[PDB]
């Protein structure tokens, strides 16, 4: 039994996160493991401690903060990379089947948080590069701390927000897309839904 | 593959009364690898209920076994100890010596 | 005085007939005190000395893991060195493995060991460090690299110096009366005659524990060390041992001949002659 | 009392 | 370490399929895993050695087979709704093993009628002159619409080279008709280059969509065009200036 009580954690990059775990076992010998997976599905192995290490096992930027008293086998994340946004799985292993079956937890959802360095709120109207009369809307540079909710109405689509990172500046900025089949959608009202900054740029 | 050839006692568990439920042992060791076939004979036929210890060895790896069983010895009663193994081309057969 | 805990385990391949047979022992000293065959009726670690019984059930519920879990490490083990070693699936071959500690009689580890062997050969041993592996051969060099990567020494090490010695001390305790008294041998020298030149005395020693004793012949006090003729220490089948030692004499100078015995169980060491 | 660990596969 | 095959599958109910595991690290044990929400990782198979396998927490529905040690391949001889989930194949050295590596995993759909399955579209929509004028910076956007199912990878070529500096790309599809488990997919993704990058004519983005659907075997019995696993694409050419002129 492994029980992960955060569904998801947030913190600033560059941050060191810890991610919780607390098992349920009642043989004296079994393993935790530590996997990530990102949002393309796969399972990446992090890490693993015996029960019987003394150490805390270390792996780069993965410890495991392993208490064995308290039962608990916390994942700390050193220096948070935009990277390490992703699923966090606590499994275990023990004697009672040999060690056969993974236990895995819910899983946390690890969400890494840009440092923005300049808000810059602003909703611009792409157009298709197609000889189309399609268009597109996007909500970008505003700060880690607006968010973005999804539409109430069921024909404007609006995407969860979005870090990109232009490395070679070290540039970071949130955007989120919002397109139509409707007509009476301007970008003008695409984010409504959403608290935006007051002075979020709106070109003509 | 290494192989090492059984050393062989027969011998009863306490000094041999005729008439006197005793037990007689085979203590095969030293030998390897460990298959190994162990018959106590009465009178040169095949003892049927015979025990052996669990498998276990020596320091320097060899295995070693006992086998035994239940036994009333008499002047007349012969026995032995018959073991084959990979390192013995016929099955060898150890008399029971009381002496021994 | 100084006592053992040693866990023997073998795993002997037998292709074309099933899988490997694991057979696994507990020994306190000379005494064994559980056993688990992978060929049992519903295999268990089952007790083999009375003082082991008083263990919970959850201690024979862990201790029957442990050895199935061993049981299945050794099946994977023989696979993998077949590869080592570029050997044939066809073949039997058996992994051995033992693996315990000496505590001196202040209770202390004295010694601690894990050594394996690969049909009949040493294969890779914690050394006396406790700390570092000694590999035999090549294939047992990959082993080495895999088990220090692992920090294997360091947890073994501990199991060496903690529990190993801790339960140790506990089933000295808890078999006190039994495993901690020295049972003496009855001793008698027997006179056989070969021909009318020479004799065979032969120096018995019965019923004794541990296994431990010293049988020696001195002619007229003096050593007769490379003159006698030691059989292998034998089980009586009831956890007590049997030995004997035996001497060529020339006829009529038996009276020259001496058997001497040493075993934890005397108080003095025994002299003892031929009845002549 | 038995030793066991993860991961001792020679 | 453990290649599992294949990463995307739609199958048609009563479909067989064979999920592909191999390890190239002399591995003794291998396993199936399927997950699901609220289900944890649930063991389906497992392999202690070339010649066994065992039932796990779920057979039903599979066999597996271990011929040799690098292989442990997993059969759905009759594909179910209910074996619509996400499968890995994990290996490790033992049963009492740690390293424990799991595969890339396989996503699988099964549908009741493959006249569900929809190929993305593709479109690249240009930056706004105004994002260019206020940042200097220039932001496309690349969205793939209408697919099903959810089995879609997509890229950003730029002149020629997938580039990943400046790329977002939406963590997971957004559905069309969320409440449908039949409806269709949208998708986005950014990339960011400089307004300098992008004023400029020779500089191509390309948006780039590998979709996963039917194969060449898969019975196709619509008018429209067989929706198998194909890529496709949007692009754009960077907008020089009125006004000459690629700046420098």
């Amino acid at each position: 039994k492994i029980t992960q009580t955060q569904p998801g954690m947030f913190v600033q990059e560059k941050e060191a996160v810890t991610l919780d775990c607390t098992y349920d076992t009642s043989d004296q010998s079994y393993g935790l493991f530590w996997y990530k997976q990102p949002s393309s599905g796969e399972m990446i192995f992090l890490i693993y401690q015996g029960s019987y290490d003394e150490q805390n096992a270390t792996e780069g930027r993965y410890s495991l903060n392993f208490q064995k008293a308290r039962k608990s086998a916390n994942l700390v994340i050193s220096a948070s990379q935009l990277g390490d946004s992703a699923m966090y799985f606590c499994a275990m292993r023990d004697l009672r089947d040999n060690f056969n079956k993974f236990y895995f937890g819910s899983g946390t959802k690890l969400n890494v948080k840009p440092n923005i360095q300049n808000p810059d709120p602003a909703v611009y109207q792409l157009r298709d590069s197609k000889s189309s009369d399609k268009s597109v809307c996007l909500f970008t540079d505003f700060d880690s701390q607006t968010n973005v909710s999804q539409s109430k109405d069921s024909d404007v689509y609006i995407t969860d927000k979005c870090v990109l990172d232009m490395r070679s500046m070290d540039f970071k900025s949130n955007s989120a897309v919002a397109w139509s089949n409707k007509s009476d959608f301007a970008c003008a009202n695409a984010f409504n839904n959403s608290i935006i900054p007051e002075d979020t740029f709106f070109p003509s | 593959m290494i192989q090492r050839t059984p050393k062989i006692q027969v011998y009863s568990r306490h000094p041999a009364e005729n008439g006197k439920s005793n037990f007689l042992n085979c203590y095969v060791s030293g030998f390897h690898p460990s298959d190994i076939e162990v018959d106590l004979l009465k009178n040169g036929e095949r003892i049927e209920k015979v025990e052996h210890s669990d498998l276990s060895f020596s320091k320097d790896w060899s295995f070693y076994l006992l086998y035994y069983t239940e036994f009333t010895p008499t002047e007349k009663d012969e026995y032995a100890c018959r073991v084959n193994h990979v390192t013995l081309s016929q099955p060898k057969i150890v008399k029971w010596d009381r002496d021994m | 005085g100084s006592h053992s805990m040693r866990y023997f385990h073998t795993s002997v391949s037998r292709p074309g007939r099933g899988e490997p047979r694991f057979i696994t022992v507990g020994y306190v000293d000379d005494t064994l005190f559980v056993r688990f065959d992978s060929d049992a009726a519903s295999p268990r670690e089952e007790p083999r000395a009375p003082w082991i019984e008083q263990e919970g059930p959850e201690y024979w519920d862990r201790e029957t893991q442990i050895c199935k879990a061993k049981a299945q490490t050794d099946r994977e083990d023989l696979r993998t060195l077949l590869r080592y070693y570029n050997q044939s699936e066809a073949g039997s071959h058996t992994l051995q493995n033992m693996y315990g500690c000496d505590v001196g009689p202040d209770g202390r580890l004295l010694r601690g060991y894990h050594q394996d062997a690969y049909d009949g050969k040493d294969y890779i041993a914690l050394n006396e460090d406790l700390s570092s592996w000694t590999a035999a051969d090549t294939a047992a060099q990959i082993t080495q690299r895999k088990w220090e990567a692992a920090r294997v020494a360091e947890q073994l090490r501990a199991y060496l110096e903690g529990e190993c010695v801790e339960w140790l001390r506990r089933y000295l305790e808890n078999g006190k009366e039994t495993l901690q008294r020295a049972d003496p041998p009855k001793t008698h020298v027997t006179h056989h005659p070969i021909s009318d030149h020479e004799a065979t005395l032969r120096c018995w020693a019965l019923g004794f524990y541990p296994a431990e004793i010293t049988l020696t012949w001195q002619r007229d006090g003096e050593d007769q060390t490379q003159d006698t003729e030691l059989v292998e220490t034998r089980p009586a089948g009831d956890r007590t041992f049997q030995k004997w030692a035996a001497v060529v004499v020339p006829s009529g100078e038996e009276q020259r001949y001496t058997c001497h015995v040493q075993h934890e169980g005397l108080p003095k060491p025994l002299t003892l002659r031929w009845e002549p | 009392k038995r030793w066991i660990i993860l991961g001792l596969n020679k | 370490g453990v290649t599992q095959t294949p990463k995307f599958q739609v199958l048609k109910t009563g479909q067989s399929m064979t999920l592909q595991c191999a390890q190239d690290m002399n591995h003794e044990y291998m396993s199936w895993y399927r997950q699901d929400p609220g289900m944890g990782l649930r063991l389906i198979h497992y392999s202690v050695g070339a010649g066994i396998t065992d039932q796990g927490e779920v057979p039903n529905g599979y066999n597996v087979s271990r011929s040799t040690t690098e292989d442990f391949p997993l059969r759905l001889l009759s594909a179910a709704p209910s074996q619509t989930s996400v499968y890995f194949c994990a290996s490790r050295e033992g049963l009492g093993g740690t390293e424990a590596f799991f595969g890339q995993g396989t996503r699988l759909t099964v549908v009741e009628d493959l006249n569900k399955v929809f190929p993305p579209e593709v479109a690249v929509f240009e930056p706004s002159e105004a994002e260019i004028s206020h940042t200097q910076k220039a932001t496309l956007v690349c969205l793939a619409t209408g697919f099903y199912p959810d089995h879609v990878e997509l890229s950003w070529w730029v002149n020629g080279k997938e580039v990943h500096s400046g790329v977002c790309t939406d963590p997971q599809p957004l559905k069309e008709q969320p409440a449908l488990n039949d409806s269709r997919y949208a998708l986005s993704s950014r990339l960011r280059v400089s307004a300098t990058f992008w004023q400029d004519p020779r500089n191509h983005f390309r948006c780039q969509v590998q979709f996963y659907g039917l194969s060449e075997n898969d019975e196709w019995t619509q008018d429209r065009a067989k929706p198998v696993t194909q890529i496709v694409s949007a692009e754009a050419w960077g907008r020089a200036d009125a006004s000459g002129l690629v700046p420098r």
